[PDB]
């Protein structure tokens, strides 16, 4: 459970999403299927995040409970 | 929204909005939404040819807002330069999956039949305007009522309406698909203008009056 | 915020047969254990009238049970803690309600069944068992209800 | 700490808008908006998974790494054989929910099966696990308890449990763990009064 | 059922409360003329500036209405011979006996009991204000006539309303609540005195169906039985 | 296309059931205004049972007014309690 | 249900495409099955072009 | 063809060959009215193999 | 003290109402099987004008033998808040005690939850124009005790120059018993 | 169709809704004896001194009432055998179902569908206020004749209210005002007291579909979240 | 009160929530309410071997909430604990008394009939759930009116019905049956399928609806 930042999910998608053909290459900004992948990528980039603020917090919440030391 | 026309044989600038909006007083607000220069109609294509973007001439389309619009500086902003984009972004642009228009015909009301398609080079092909209609009507209308997975009570219970093709069963259709079609808020009425039977075969059209 | 304690009470607090059917163990309830600590050092308030001639006043210090049995003696002061402990938390301070638990209040009972059926073969004292009972239904509603209260708080 | 269903969808729609200028139209219907609604719920998935995950870990997990492990209730389950009064000539067939039945009358408790499983034609004995209909201790049972098929397939001679099931464990509240691992922490305590006290108590004939 | 060539016709009975407890079950010999059932709805309509509103409350109270001729010719009867003049004296007077009685706001026993004993139905009526019309006109001197209304109240299937026997599951009559007022009666004025002064503190102090099992409804009750068998103070608490 | 409507109204009471109480309701009256300083309501009931001797003064009535379909699925399935007060 | 007192009114007047702006100071509720089931709304304080 | 898997009221997920399926469509077909069709009918099969 | 005097002191609305409300709410007493008014009314997320209202010595018996009502007008000081009893939205099931700012105010009139309602379910409407009330000069008096023979600057008025022609010296006087 | 030029008339059909999902209809083996449509119009005319002044506010609920009977000789049906008796017993049970339990408890259809084929018109209908209606006369012993009044929803091609689809062009939600809400219940008391007089300090010194393309509407939504986030004061201004 | 379900091939979660309730998003509240682990339902049933009691897949049952106590955590809880048998909490758990149907039968209405009676060994027979009902209907039904010395209108007036064998008095059979029965709350309604009267032999049928 590690950080990936937008950029390297994105690159990673499009590497994988040109497997099998060649009619999508083209991903300028105004591109549609761009700013899918970049909304996408910046979802689970966000994801990430909150699930390592989450685990912190939900470290420091069983540190509460059993010592109860509140 | 908006209404179409056309530049006449000699009408000035001044008759237009006097016909459509009563007043005559309207058409130096009218002309901004034309992005006309001053010679704002002019009867003379190798007149047009002097700066052709900045002017309508005999022949030549025009834009008429709806009154409430008329006032909207943004209105006025969008107008100007969009032009023949308007139709496109007032009825909307998304995604084409009438990739197999020739397959999906031949399997309605069972799932997996659409799918992305590509036009032009390196980019999800999209639909625009009336075909934007099109292709969401056709969609709509081979969904069954509660199947996608959010705001049900979209799509039709065609799937159900099969049976003995008795004249009952034929305006059962008939009625299934033009609530279907009347549902969406842009198209006014539908109405049917044939229902034909041909054994097991049902065939008929219906008639939609989608806004201007 | 503590409601002052009689002082009967107060005093009763702070310190061969067996039966068949039910049987004690001289076990003492974590929430009991915690109350009585307090009790011990702090001075809690104290009332100064004793108008209610009810419960332990003139009934569990009349009785010779305490010079006769002080072994049985000492169940009635545990049930009498455990009792107090449960209606300590509901009442007021809540917070002290998470330590109590299902077996805390089973083994009460048991002690409760034990020192009542001792009890009934005196005819004199049968006055201190007329509230056991009804004390001894009470406590199976806790203990049948107990885990869905914290639960649902 | 966690999004929300129309939280991702709107946040998704805003990046679609302001990427690119080629989509307008977001009604119900849309084949963009039907992929973005799957990916939020999806989203929201994992979202509810990781809560979940964070929640065992609060309850149990920064506990247990002191060799301490948790009862948890499970259905009773152990391994039943069953024999034929003959070798079998053709593959036989045995349905999951195949159930059982003790004709003991001190004995009420039932079983069933939870997967599917086969006898070849070529074996004569076969051995199939079973899981009790009610949680707890009510499962447990003696062996040689069930002596029945509910299926009533003549093949089968005779059936019964080889071991007693004891896998049927009770439901235990954390504030007894709690307590405990609390009593074990505090008996850790040196030179303290009432650590000494505590002490002298191991000896079975010191009580006061 | 009705004559239709595959079983004979029958005629209508209805069944009144006998004055002693279980009933009179009158019958006609000769059925009604006209039969006449309303069925009225609620619904109501009301027209806003730019809209049309249609709201519906459910169904309305039904009426029925019939008129028929006692026959002339004599008759044998299930206990007697009685005429068509007797048979319809009959009816008035029961007719009058049950109106009458129902001086008391309304019977406590039966409403009539009605069996369509001709076309499959049956209701619980009452006497609409209509009532029983009797009159006997020129024409047809030796027949008389009667018209009747009537409101229904429901269907004879289901029983009352009122009567059903709901769960009652765990206890409707807890101990709790009584032995609590009985100690409370026992309680010296004085006791009670310092009660309402705890109640009160504890009110400042805020701040700045029933079962013994899988309940918490019942939670104050065992609660509220304690503080008494224990001295949580000179006297209890809520 | 003409709205329809199918108003049901539910009533609640905390000191008789409450569910017994909101069976024979016939109608009501809530005046609440800023202008005036007090919000006043008023209740009919239905005359089957001696509410005299029953309904005791100062008692808490709730009442809940369902606006349109259930199954619908309209904006209007929400239960809004329209007033609360003390008889 | 929906109006409650102090709450903000907004109206728009289909009859002449007008729109209109109010601020609720009472509200009188009526209901009885002999005739429908109606709301006042008073209102002060009103201003068009909203 | 098929062979699918019912959920048979003993609480028995029962994994069911193909000329099982043909009884459970045959029962349906034969009891509808005269002249109507299984076509476009649903089955309360389980899941198939 | 001895006697039955008691005087209530804070710098706001909010800050005065809730010492009003917690002094003798608890002790209102009744039958309830379940509580009293304090679990009934929430009575919290009041507000008013703190930065201009000083600190206020308000009391208790202000008006003889009068209710809590009469006295909760004087801590409103009226028309300057808003009181009145509603539905607490917030949290379905209970009412609700508010004491605000009035929504004249041009962000506080924002504030305020907007509801639609087209024609289409207009039965009947009266609504008009009026000139009922009409005044031409507004003023705030402090706390009727100062007065302008025997000490500080009494009052500041306010007005309109075009406004006075059609109502000439209409005056509209308000007492706050908080400045 | 009609029994002219064109092949044999379709009589008139009545289509309930199923409490278990799907539909199901009834149709008349004997058309009405009469048909009766009330299309009336909601406008007011009043004179003045010279002139005539007319208002109108739209069209007038379509009000439907027809009269009919049922034959007497069987006829086949969809499943059974079913005379007369038994198919009006039907309607008066389907009524019931719509209208007994309308207003109490719950029924799944909003509307009732009558189609028209004989007159080739389709509407949406709803029981009146008048309500079914049911009689039987000495001159049709064998007979039942049956009256109901009908109120038009609306027409039948049109889709319902609840299940329309607006334009919805771009977002819908705007995240933005959404997530200042999310970021604003983070806010320590002393920010949330600095936002109020800062919105104060700017409000009393005034005077002196969500897209952001080809629109403004969500103009200080977005600044919201970037003066919160970045801080514009304490606590933030707007 | 609870609704069944069962699981269907690759059955998505959100689809069940969606089917009974409109919104998607209640499909938190309803996991909660049965009990499972993140994987709420799973093609595979070997996957189910690994944590039978938190996994459910295709074909299982699940317990689905009345939408008033869909949020409420003692519901919740009570119905974590009674897993498909939740039936009991409202039809209820009795003693036996009918401890032989050959028996009563052939005597009817009259004193001195039922009795307790012991199934299994040791613990006393308890019958339970729609077990239950069978007995509360048919004790009920057999006790004549007046009889029981608690709460009279106990009972039927059955014992009286024995009059003349004409069609009239068939029907009036029929009506305290349906009386007698309706007169519970576990049952929604009753009525009559089928009679037949034999020379002095009265037979008919009734459907009755309890509840769940």
């Amino acid at each position: 459970m590690k950080t990936r930042k937008l950029t390297n999910i994105l690159s990673k998608l499009i590497d994988k999403t040109m497997a099998g053909t060649s009619k999508i290459t083209d991903f300028t900004p105004g591109s549609a299927s761009r700013s899918l992948l970049e909304a996408v990528s910046l979802e689970i980039e966000q994801f990430y995040i909150l699930t390592k603020e989450n685990i912190d917090w939900g470290i420091q919440e069983g540190i509460i409970e059993a010592f109860d030391f509140q | 929204r908006f209404k179409k026309h056309v530049v006449q044989h000699e009408e000035t600038m001044q008759a237009i909005a006097q016909r459509y909006y009563g007043d005559v007083s309207y058409w130096i607000d009218l002309v901004e939404h034309n992005n006309l220069k001053y010679p704002y109609l002019v009867e003379t294509d190798e007149e047009k040819m002097k700066d052709p973007e900045r002017l309508a001439s005999t022949g030549d389309t025009l834009i008429i807002p709806i009154e409430s619009d008329l006032t909207d500086v943004s209105a006025k902003e969008i107008n100007s330069r969009d032009k023949d984009v308007l139709v496109e972004l007032a009825l909307g642009r998304d995604l084409n999956i009438t990739a197999d228009e020739k397959y999906f015909n031949e399997h309605g009301t069972s799932d997996n039949i659409l799918a992305f398609s590509t036009n032009g080079n390196g980019d999800l092909d999209t639909v625009k305007g009336i075909d934007n209609m099109k292709q969401q009507l056709q969609a709509r209308l081979l969904t069954p009522r509660g199947s996608l997975m959010l705001h049900p009570n979209y799509g039709s219970d065609l799937h159900n309406l099969f049976g003995l093709n008795i004249p009952e069963q034929a305006t059962l259709i008939e009625m299934e698909v033009l609530r279907t079609l009347t549902s969406d808020n842009r198209v006014k009425s539908a109405n049917l203008i044939d229902w034909k039977i041909q054994g097991n075969v049902y065939s008929g059209q219906f008639s939609v009056e989608i806004k201007s | 915020n503590f409601i002052p304690q009689p002082q009967g009470l107060l005093r009763f607090l702070n310190t061969s047969f067996v039966s068949k059917f039910y049987t004690p163990q001289l076990q003492l309830s974590e929430l009991a254990k915690k109350v009585l600590t307090n009790i011990k050092t702090d001075d809690i308030p104290v009332l100064e009238r004793e108008f209610n001639d009810n419960t332990i006043i003139h009934k569990a210090n009349d009785t010779l049970l305490k010079v006769q049995a002080p072994r049985m003696y000492m169940i009635l002061q545990s049930i009498v803690l455990e009792a107090y402990a449960i209606v300590n938390c509901f009442v007021e301070n809540p917070s002290s309600l998470k330590y109590l638990t299902e077996e805390d209040v089973s083994i009460t009972r048991e002690n409760l069944n034990y020192v009542a059926d001792y009890l009934g073969n005196y005819d004199d004292y049968n006055s201190v068992v007329l509230d056991l009972r009804d004390l001894d239904l009470c406590f199976s509603a806790i203990e049948l209800q107990l885990p869905l209260i914290k639960k649902e708080a | 700490k966690t999004r929300k269903l129309t939280n991702i969808l709107s946040k998704l729609i805003d990046k679609t808008m302001a990427g690119t200028s080629k989509i307008t139209d977001f009604t119900p219907g849309s084949a963009s908006r039907s992929l973005l609604e799957a990916v939020s719920l999806e989203i929201e998935q994992f979202y509810i998974l990781t809560k979940e995950n964070i929640d065992w870990g609060i309850q149990e997990g920064i506990i247990e790494a002191f060799d301490f492990q948790k009862r948890q209730s499970k259905r009773a389950y152990g391994d039943v054989t069953i024999q034929f009064y003959q070798p079998l000539d053709m593959r036989m067939y045995i349905p999951a929910g195949t159930t059982f039945t003790s004709t003991r009358q001190e004995y009420p408790q039932q079983f069933e099966t939870l997967v599917d499983y086969y006898a070849e034609p070529d074996s004569t004995e076969i051995v199939v696990e079973v899981y009790c209909k009610e949680t707890g201790v009510a499962g447990n049972v003696p062996e040689g308890t069930i002596n029945t098929i509910a299926s009533g397939s003549s093949l089968i001679r005779s059936v019964n449990n080889e071991y007693s099931f004891n896998t049927g464990t009770k439901e235990e509240s954390q504030e007894d763990f709690k307590r405990r691992f609390h009593s074990f922490v505090e008996s850790r305590g040196r030179a303290t009064n009432k650590s000494v006290r505590y002490g002298a108590l191991q000896i079975p004939d010191v009580e006061g | 059922p009705q004559s239709d060539g595959i079983s004979n016709l029958h005629r209508i009975a209805l069944r009144f409360p006998k004055e002693g407890g279980g009933y009179d079950m009158y019958r006609f010999k000769v059925n009604p003329e006209n039969y006449t059932i309303d069925s009225p709805q609620r619904t109501t309509a009301i027209k806003t500036k730019s809209d049309i509103v249609i709201e519906d409350y459910g169904k309305d109270i039904e009426v029925i209405n019939f008129t028929g001729t006692t026959g002339f010719r004599p008759v044998r009867e299930a206990d007697g011979l009685k005429t068509g003049k007797q048979k319809m004296e009959e009816l008035q007077s029961r007719v009058s006996e049950y109106a009458m009685q129902g001086g008391s706001g309304n019977v406590s026993g039966s409403y009539l009991q009605f069996f369509n004993f001709t076309d499959d139905s049956y209701y619980k009526v009452h006497l609409a204000p209509q009532g029983l019309k009797i009159t006997r006109s020129k024409d047809e001197p030796l027949l008389f006539r009667y018209e009747i209304t009537l409101v229904v109240i429901g269907s004879l299937t289901e029983a009352d309303r009122s009567a059903v026997t709901t769960e009652e599951f765990g206890n409707v009559k807890p101990n709790a609540s009584q032995r609590v007022d009985e100690g409370i009666k026992e309680l010296d004025k004085n006791a009670r005195k310092t009660r309402d002064r705890n109640n009160q503190e504890i009110s400042r102090r805020e701040n700045t169906i029933y079962n013994p099992r899988q309940s918490t409804n019942g939670l104050k009750g065992n609660i509220d039985n304690m503080a008494l068998i224990i001295g949580y103070g000179d006297g209890g608490v809520s | 296309m003409r709205r329809i409507r199918r108003p049901k109204v539910r009533i609640e009471i905390v000191t008789y059931n409450g569910d017994e109480f909101g069976a024979k309701l016939l109608g009501f009256q809530t005046k609440n205004s800023m202008e005036d300083d007090s919000s006043v309501f008023q209740i009919n009931m239905a005359g089957d049972t001696y509410w005299d001797k029953l309904v005791m003064a100062n008692d808490i009535i709730r009442i809940f007014i369902t606006p349109n379909d259930d199954p619908n699925d309209k904006e209007g399935k929400q239960e809004r309690l329209i007033q609360v007060g003390m008889v | 249900p929906k109006y409650d007192l102090g709450k903000r009114l907004f109206i728009e007047d289909k009859q002449r495409g007008d729109t209109w702006e109010f601020y609720i100071e009472s509200v009188e509720h009526k209901f009885d099955y002999k005739q429908g089931y109606y709301t006042t709304v008073g209102v002060t304080r009103g201003l068009k072009d909203a | 063809a098929n062979s699918g898997t019912f959920v048979m009221d003993d609480g028995r997920k029962n994994h069911v060959p193909a000329y099982m399926v043909a009884v459970a469509l045959g029962g349906l077909a034969s009891g509808l009215e005269i002249g109507e069709s299984i076509t476009f009918k649903p089955l309360r099969v389980s899941s198939l193999d | 003290d001895g006697d039955n005097e008691v005087k209530f002191t804070g710098s706001s609305a909010h800050e005065v109402m809730t010492g009003i409300i917690r002094r003798f709410i608890p002790y209102m007493k009744y039958n309830y099987t379940e509580n009293t008014i304090d679990n009934y009314l929430d009575y919290d997320d009041l507000s008013s004008w703190d930065e201009f209202e000083k600190l206020t010595e308000v009391s208790a018996f202000t008006n003889f033998d009068g209710s809590l009502k009469q006295l909760m007008d004087m801590v409103t000081a009226r028309p300057f808040n808003e009181l009145f009893f509603k539905n607490s939205e917030k949290t379905p099931g209970k009412a609700q005690l508010v004491l605000r700012k009035t929504p004249f105010n041009p962000t506080e009139w924002r504030a305020l939850d907007m509801i639609k309602v087209p024609t289409e379910d207009f039965i009947e409407e009266d609504v008009g124009k009026s000139d009922v009330e009409t005044y031409s000069i507004f003023t705030a008096t402090p706390a009727g005790m100062l007065k302008e023979l025997n000490g500080d600057v009494f009052s500041k008025p306010q007005f309109h120059p075009e406004l006075t022609d059609r109502y000439g010296y209409t005056k509209f006087e308000v007492e706050n018993i908080y400045l």
